[PDB]
């Protein structure tokens, strides 16, 4: 096989580029925001549905290195291919040049990668789209970052993907300020929830937080905890 | 008390109109008996009986026309006595004299069953505010639909022409069908409503001969609003391929772009046209000016669908236990006839139980069974 | 009758306009300049070029001038439920036509029923095909066009015969074009000197703010700036509304594809 | 969409227009490009983009189409930027072989033409070349630099495979209303302030905000300098002081 | 018949002859030479 | 272009023969029966009036190659393809009663007028050559008035595959520019912009490395 | 040539979506159910088989139920050509690890490594989905007894109770109201029993139409003893259970 998956259209596009982005507007929430020291992503998680093994079964937040994490929405299965692809640059990267990884180098790396895909014949895009966040070594200027199937990469300052992610962008203009993120490492949490409680709705045990601190410290936030700061927001408001 | 005021007034007045004018049917002959009634035996007489249905084919100046009746024979017949030329013109149907055919005049007009599906006998009996939420893209719809008509006097201060056309566009369920028979009663002036699967049909040349008739009736009985549901319906619809298909199809969209347009001058025909296959038309259809300000419509958010709940609750029987804000919470950027189905789907819960009531459990029960038509045409679960 | 639409009221300012007044304007008015040269007078123009440039808003205007007889005919209008009834229905109306005397026959929207002749071997396209070729037969004829002044107008030349587009009988053909960014500057002074608007005004802003575009839209940036003239209850139109009115209206062409798109086939 | 397209089944097949449609569908994606001016003078050769700013939750000033091939060639994309992330890589490959091989600055046009030479292997598989591509790339880059041979050139390459060297040319969706201005303001008589000048002048026109250096960027290739990005601080100058002398008006 | 009214004028006219061709009407020292250009066009009915 | 339906007119009449004027499609009508009845009338007539020359211009309305329709009304056009062939079979009183046809293509017709028999002679009208293009020029021209200074050869170097309908496009509109000039005699300078101005084709399109 | 009659169902929708994967879950409730209910003590493994005749020999079949390795074992519903494949890739798979570091496979890699072969034929190639549907049923001691299910397009998710194929909206309204978080394995076998009961799509729900197996921790000395039943050891459990 050697045949297009990729065909060309008059329009200045490619069909399978713009199928690509709905098949991501219909994947689950993730919210992005980073504050002076931290980064927080805030994911939706469906938990709606009952008697679900939670604790073998992987959060769609993915540690890829020490320090750098990825967040995915679209096509869940497509998704491991590309977390696959990630984790074995990372080693490459101490192997012939030695050191982790920037966030920045592998961001352009995972950027590559979906473009590839795209290109290339015999294959179509994947319909996935990343929040790469994280530090780089040495470093502790939270550095987020967001990938899409185009194969165009971007940083941000905050950046929401998923569904109805217009909605929580409007309210992250309005709630989160370009010039002074929140200090506080608890009230970055806070704000990432506030926003979460938009869309997400439905108690508190479909929001899912990773905090992560420089010094290669990747924590997640169990429901317990987010059962408190949400219940917070509950009686503020 | 608050009905009765209203009917003591109007009931009373049309029961003294109705008595009035049974003492007034003689009445009417009285301030003549020579003056008029003279003038009526004249006529008359000229008249005679049968008055012979024909078909007028062509007009001559020269006092005479070229009539050709449905019994076969054409006959050379004179225009003569009370009659007027300019109530003739072709298409007329005349009474002509049972001896020698002079045209004494024309009462006789014959309606189509075609103006009769497009001729509406109704006045809406809903009005505005039925799917109400979503309001300040209505008044893109009243303020180029509506307006125009009432006053002339704002859009002389500015001069030029005023406003014609509207594209409705957007997901399903989410009014439009409602937004045109809605405008429809405010305005007052014939509305006229075609189905456009109605417009495809299944034999060629009379496609279009139906689609340049909808203007022409609707600039003659002008003003006129013509709502064309669905125009979504021109590339999905058809029948056979061999006297349907792209053919078809091309002619009725060519024919469309002269009416609206074109070069007709024809009447006051706003158009009103609900579609979401808006990119299955011309560029000379969705053109400006025949479009003017185009609606758009996206899916109500999570504060509008609590207007659009509490206009569907106020018909039905209430409690305190009901609970509107927390059926809002479960439904997350859905129609609002999703919502209106909800609705509908809770009395059918009452019925079922054969009680009066509506109660919380009567809306949440047929939120389950609203959110089971989405997902279970779905076998995916989880996003795969 | 003829549509009272002022001669400077067009679609387009341009030189293409007087192009057409000495094809079909001028030998009506005055066969004796043509006769000096002695040349035959070309009778025939097709009028071509993307919606929205007035192609028969100057052919309204051209209507108001020469005050001969015009007849026009829509090509969906040919075609009817039997074939070779269509037939009958062009033959018919052409000779009405020789016998009238100072007449122009305007051939609008014959786009089907004037389209190539192919084959299909069982198609359902050969019994429309036959009304294409009642066109043809009698624009030659045995017999020439004796004052009929014949105008086509076709959205697309993308599909036409080669035998209603031979150059002899459509004569010399027009192409209708996009306004220049003087052109608009034109067009939308037409349009805004109807309209009260508050003088000191620049018509030349507004057309720099568009891109190359159609004077369809300049005559409804003013009506829709109107409308934000109203809803600001306002007798008179300012700047701030014309500039909402540009970014609507651009907005929407982008969204659909109403520009560089002409959709059929035939 | 939908607009008749005849052929268009193979990635290659005619087509009675006598050359390939999806070449021609390839440029047609250039007037959706982030517009990019560019000034070639005989002092120096200006680049500037609008960075283009979608959000106000978007850094703007983290996201920039000034890539670096080279110190002594710079170059701009405009199109579909993603097709850009591979052949810009190639470009800079291509550069370092030529330091390899022969210890000399490339020609501009050299390394212009070498990846016009990638952007025609679009195929299933025919000539010289095994085919790796099977869509066209659908990017056109501005190559400026500068060669002690020629002096400064800067080249219009194309997704067709072609190359114009021009004396300046932008590109982008506002190169319609770019080129209208280039063809008077445009001269060989040119000072490099008041070409500069001349890029935020242009850029003025078909700027899509207001212009400040949060959403504009300049970049200079200059002989004895070479390739220089200029930073937001001293672009805000210049900025300022063309807003300075329009007010003098 | 799915196209015009002709195509069951054609329709009529057949069914009238196999009625005499084979029927309560037999025939005979009638004989029937059926000269064709081309017999794939038609109705199988006619080839029986 | 090459003046096909104008040629058989000005022969016809030249040498005297009975010149029957037949567009080909007035033989389609909805009617069958009385469409059909020109036809039969079209032979009853002309066995009178023999010798005589049916000149049927375009035979692609009733000329279809088609003989094998499926779900149209391809089977009402045909019954004037047929009845045509019936009557150009002799039974005699045919043997002076002729057929000129005019066509615009010769692969739509029937394999039943392939066959010699129907029309036996099959003449090709070419596209022009360089002495008739010469000649194309100077009939038009004759009728206007020109200058004395034309050279006749010069605009038929310079017009290569020009039909004769273009050529005709040519002389006329030289006499467009001299009215605009403001003459009263049509110089030799202006056929050679007539070229330009109105051919058959607008340029040679927009070339980006053709 | 070729290129002309090319298929390409690897592309996606205007939904984003692959019309092959939907067709292959559409016809997976064509096959047979399959359930898997997670006691504490241990996981019962209950299938109906979607073939049954009484000239059928269905004694030696174990034809939902396979042996990956001694600790993991699936069931499966789908088209079964397809799924034989996967099952001697699983065990070429399990082997491997077995190999390199002389330990037993944990269920959380086995179950990632199926599902990402799957996920290569929906995104390139040309070809056609595996139409399988995996019931894992394992014992590990990092994270004990696990559950899971994965689907043709190769997407997995832990479950405490499950059902595949036919009637799956059904089964699971059922289970849900009938699961208690810790059972032992006997109240399973019975729960297992009574949903397939009330789901079988024929009246009927007999032992010879049952293939059931469990993994039980009536293995002393912390092991697990993987049982494949006898259809005589099923004809008793069922008569326990007043079924029949
Ligand atoms: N805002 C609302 N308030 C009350 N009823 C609503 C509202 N929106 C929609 N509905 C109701 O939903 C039903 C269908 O809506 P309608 O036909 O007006 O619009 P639409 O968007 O074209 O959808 P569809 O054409 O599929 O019915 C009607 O009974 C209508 O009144
Ligand atoms: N070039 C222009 N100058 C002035 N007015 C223009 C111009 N172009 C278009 N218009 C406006 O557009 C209106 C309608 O255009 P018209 O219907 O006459 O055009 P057209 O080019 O034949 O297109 P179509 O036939 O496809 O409708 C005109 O009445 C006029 O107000
Ligand atoms: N040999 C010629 N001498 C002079 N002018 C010529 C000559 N032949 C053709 N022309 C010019 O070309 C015109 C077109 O000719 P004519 O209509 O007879 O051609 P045809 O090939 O049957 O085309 P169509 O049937 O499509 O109109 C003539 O009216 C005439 O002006």
């Amino acid at each position: 096989y050697d045949r297009a998956l990729s065909i060309f259209s008059p329009d200045g596009h490619i069909f399978q580029v713009e199928y690509a982005l709905e098949a991501v507007k219909r994947g689950t929430c993730a919210v992005g925001v980073k504050g002076k020291n931290c980064v927080v992503l805030g994911c939706e998680r469906r938990s709606t549905l009952k008697l679900q093994d939670t604790r073998i079964t992987p959060s769609k937040v993915s540690k890829i290195d020490s320090h750098v994490v990825l967040s995915f929405s679209g096509l869940n299965a497509d998704s491991r291919i590309l977390i696959e692809k990630a984790r074995v640059e990372a080693q490459s990267h101490r192997l012939t040049l030695e050191d982790p990884v920037t966030v920045e180098y592998l961001t352009r790396y995972v950027a590559g990668v979906q473009q590839r895909y795209t290109q290339s014949g015999g294959v179509r895009p994947f319909g996935v789209s990343t929040l790469i966040a994280g530090f780089d070594p040495r470093d502790d200027e939270p550095k987020l970052y967001q990938t899409e199937p185009s194969g165009i990469y971007s940083s941000w300052s905050a950046q929401t993907i998923g569904r109805n992610s217009k909605t929580v962008r409007e309210f992250l203009e309005k709630n989160y300020d370009r010039k002074e993120p929140p200090a506080t490492v608890e009230e970055c949490v806070k704000l990432t929830v506030r926003s979460l409680l938009e869309v997400v709705q439905t108690g508190a045990k479909n929001i899912e937080i990773t905090v992560v601190k420089p010094d290669s410290d990747i924590v997640a936030l169990s429901s317990e905890e987010i059962n408190q700061y949400v219940t917070q927001i509950e009686q503020e408001k | 008390r608050c009905k009765l005021k209203l009917l003591r007034m109007e009931r009373i007045k049309d029961h003294l109109l109705l008595e009035e004018e049974f003492v007034s049917n003689s009445e009417i002959l009285k301030p003549f008996e020579k003056k008029q009634e003279e003038e009526k035996k004249q006529l008359e007489e000229i008249r005679g009986n049968p008055l012979s249905i024909g078909t007028l084919e062509e007009i001559i100046d020269d006092d005479h026309a070229i009539v050709t009746s449905p019994t076969m024979p054409d006959y050379y017949v004179s225009i003569l006595s009370f009659v007027d030329k300019e109530l003739l013109e072709p298409g007329c149907s005349v009474l002509l004299h049972h001896k020698t055919m002079s045209i004494v005049g024309v009462l006789q007009d014959d309606a189509d069953p075609m103006v009769s599906v497009m001729k509406m006998d109704k006045s809406p009996t809903e009005s505005y505010s039925d799917i109400g939420g979503l309001e300040s893209q209505i008044q893109e719809i009243k303020e180029s639909v509506e307006l125009p008509l009432t006053h002339p006097e704002l859009y002389e201060e500015m001069g030029i022409k005023p406003p014609k056309g509207v594209i409705l566009y957007g997901a399903p369920g989410t009014g439009k069908t409602l937004l045109a028979k809605a405008v429809a009663n405010q305005t007052s002036a014939t509305f006229l409503r075609i189905v456009g699967s109605e417009l495809i049909q299944k034999y060629l040349g009379d496609g279009p001969r139906l689609c340049r008739q909808i203007f022409k009736v609707a600039g003659e009985n002008a003003p006129s609003i013509v709502f064309i549901d669905e125009i979504d319906a021109i590339g999905t619809k058809r029948y056979d391929s061999n006297s349907g298909g792209e053919r078809e199809i091309q002619r009725t969209m060519l024919e469309l772009l002269n009416q609206l347009d074109g070069f007709d001058d024809r009447g006051d025909v706003k158009v009103i046209m609900a579609t979401n296959k808006i990119e299955t038309l011309d560029p000379a259809l969705i053109r400006p000016g025949r479009i003017d300000r185009k609606i758009l419509f996206e899916n109500p958010d999570l504060s509008t669908k609590k207007k659009i709940l509490g206009i569907h609750t106020s018909k039905m029987n209430l409690s305190e236990d009901v609970n509107l804000e927390t059926l809002v919470t479960t439904k997350d950027d859905l129609s609002g006839a999703d919502i209106q189905a909800m609705c509908t789907e809770a009395g059918l819960l009452a019925l079922r139980e054969r009680r009066m009531q509506v109660t919380a459990e009567d809306f949440k029960q047929a939120k389950e069974r609203v959110m089971k038509n989405k997902v279970e045409e779905n076998l995916e679960g989880l996003y795969l | 009758e003829k549509p009272d639409v002022t001669y400077s009221d067009v679609g387009g300012c341009k030189d293409q306009i007087e192009k057409l007044r000495e094809v079909v304007e001028l030998p009506l008015l005055s066969p004796e300049r043509f006769a000096t040269l002695g040349i035959d007078p070309p009778k025939g123009i097709l009028l071509y070029g993307p919606p929205g440039t007035g192609k028969t808003l100057c052919a309204r205007a051209v209507a108001n001038r020469t005050d001969a007889t015009f007849i026009r005919v829509i090509g969906s209008e040919l075609v009817q439920k039997y074939v070779g009834e269509g037939a009958r229905m062009v033959r018919e109306l052409f000779e009405m036509a020789r016998t009238k005397k100072a007449c122009i026959i305007f051939f609008d929207e014959i786009d089907a029923v004037g389209g190539a002749r192919f084959d299909d071997g069982a198609g359902g396209d050969n019994e429309v095909q036959r009304t294409m070729l009642e066109l043809i037969t009698q624009l030659d004829g045995f017999d020439p066009r004796g004052n009929i002044k014949v105008m086509f107008a076709t959205n697309r030349p993308n599909t036409l015969d080669p035998a209603l587009l031979r150059p002899g009988r459509i004569d010399r053909k027009v192409e209708f074009s996009l306004p220049d960014l003087e052109g608009r500057a034109n067009i939308f002074r037409i349009h805004s000197k109807s309209m009260s608007v508050e003088r000191g005004i620049r018509w030349e802003l507004i057309s720099r703010l568009c891109p190359n575009s159609t004077g369809a839209e300049l005559r409804s940036v003013c009506t829709e700036a109107g409308m934000f003239a109203i809803r600001a209850r306002r007798k008179v139109a300012t700047e701030k509304d014309f500039l909402k009115a540009v970014d609507k209206v651009i907005s929407g062409y982008k969204k659909f594809s109403s520009t560089s798109r002409y959709m059929q086939y035939n | 969409f939908l607009t008749r397209s005849e052929y268009d089944r193979g990635v290659s097949t005619f087509s009675p227009e006598g050359r390939l449609f999806q070449v021609e569908y390839s440029l047609e994606a250039i007037k959706l490009g982030s517009t990019a001016i560019g000034i070639a003078t005989k002092e120096g050769v200006v680049l500037g983009v609008e960075k283009r700013a979608t959000s106000p939750l978007l850094e703007s000033d983290s996201i920039e189409k000034i890539v670096e091939i080279d110190r002594h060639i710079g170059c701009a994309m405009s199109g579909l930027t993603a097709d850009a992330r591979s052949m810009i890589e190639h470009a800079r490959t291509a550069a370092v072989t030529h330091n390899l091989y022969y210890d000399e600055d490339i020609n501009v046009e050299s390394l212009t033409q070498s990846v016009c030479d990638l952007a025609l292997r679009f195929g299933e598989g025919a000539s010289g070349e095994e085919r790796l591509m099977s869509r066209p790339f659908g990017v056109a880059l501005l190559i400026a630099g500068h060669d002690a041979d020629d002096g400064y050139q800067l080249f219009h390459a194309e997704p067709s495979g072609t190359f114009y060297r021009y004396n300046a040319k932008a590109i982008g969706s506002g190169s319609e209303g770019a080129q209208a201005e280039l063809l008077n303001e445009w001269h060989s008589s040119l000072t490099l302030k008041e070409a500069e000048l001349l890029v935020l002048k242009i850029l003025k026109q078909v700027m899509e905000e207001k212009l400040d250096e949060n959403n504009a960027q300049l970049s200079c290739i200059t002989k004895q300098d070479g390739f220089k990005i200029y930073d937001n601080e001293k672009t805000a100058e210049l900025i300022k002081e063309l807003k300075e002398k329009e007010a003098a008006e | 018949s799915e196209g015009t009214s002709a195509d069951r004028e054609i329709q009529r006219t057949l069914m009238e002859l196999l009625t005499q061709m084979d029927g309560f009407d037999n025939l005979g020292q009638t004989k029937i030479i059926m000269a064709t250009n081309r017999p794939d066009t038609l109705d199988p009915a006619l080839l029986r | 272009g090459t003046g096909k339906t104008l040629l058989a007119r000005a022969c016809a009449a030249q040498t005297n023969a009975t010149f029957l004027k037949l567009a080909a499609p007035q033989l389609v009508q909805m009617y069958i029966g009385e469409g059909a009845k020109l036809v039969r009338d079209a032979f009853a007539l002309a066995k009178e009036k023999a010798p005589t020359i049916i000149f049927i211009d375009e035979l692609d309305a009733i000329g279809t190659k088609r003989f094998d329709s499926e779900k149209s009304g391809d089977r009402e056009v045909q019954r004037t393809m047929l009845e045509l062939l019936n009557q150009l079979d002799g039974f005699s009183s045919d043997d002076r009663v002729k057929v000129l046809a005019a066509t615009n293509r010769v692969d739509v017709l029937d394999p039943a007028l392939l066959r010699s028999g129907r029309l036996d002679r099959k003449i090709e009208f070419p596209l022009p050559s360089e002495d008739s293009r010469a000649q194309i020029l100077q009939i038009h021209s004759r009728k206007m008035t020109t200058d004395d200074d034309i050279n006749w050869q010069e605009l038929a170097r310079s017009t290569d595959e020009f039909n004769g309908a273009q050529l005709k496009a040519v002389t006329v509109e030289a006499g467009m520019i001299a009215l605009r000039n403001g003459q009263s005699s049509v110089k030799h300078e202006d056929f050679v912009e007539g070229i330009s101005e109105v051919q058959a084709r607008k340029s040679k399109s927009v070339s980006f490395y053709a | 040539g070729s290129r002309r009659y090319d298929s390409r169902t690897t592309i996606f929708s205007p939904e984003g979506r692959l019309y092959q994967v939907e067709y292959a879950l559409e016809s997976i409730s064509h096959a047979g159910t399959a359930i898997g209910i997670m006691a504490s003590d241990g996981i019962v493994l209950a299938a109906e088989r979607k073939v049954t005749s009484t000239l059928l020999e269905q004694d030696t079949s174990t034809e939902k139920l396979y042996k990956l390795n001694d600790k993991i074992a699936v069931a499966v519903a789908g088209l079964t050509a397809d799924a034989e494949i996967l099952i001697n890739t699983a065990r070429i798979h399990a082997q491997n690890y077995l190999k390199t570091y002389n330990e037993d496979i944990p269920v959380e890699i086995l179950v990632r490594r199926l599902s990402d072969i799957k996920q290569g034929y929906t995104q390139h190639g040309g070809l056609r989905p595996f139409g399988v549907s995996f019931i894992y049923a394992g014992y590990d001691d990092r994270y004990g007894y696990q559950l899971y299910t994965s689907n043709p397009s190769g997407n997995y998710t832990g479950w405490k109770a499950i059902s595949v194929g036919a009637n799956t909206s059904a089964a699971q309204t059922l289970l849900q109201m009938d699961y208690k978080d810790d059972m032992k394995v006997d109240d399973a076998i019975e729960l297992a029993l009574k949903t397939l009961s009330k789901t079988t799509d024929s009246s009927a729900l007999t032992y010879d139409r049952l293939e059931f197996a469990t993994i039980r921790k009536g293995a002393n000395d912390g092991e697990v003893y993987q049982k494949i039943f006898k259809p005589q050891e099923i004809k008793d459990i069922l008569v326990k259970t007043g079924i029949t």
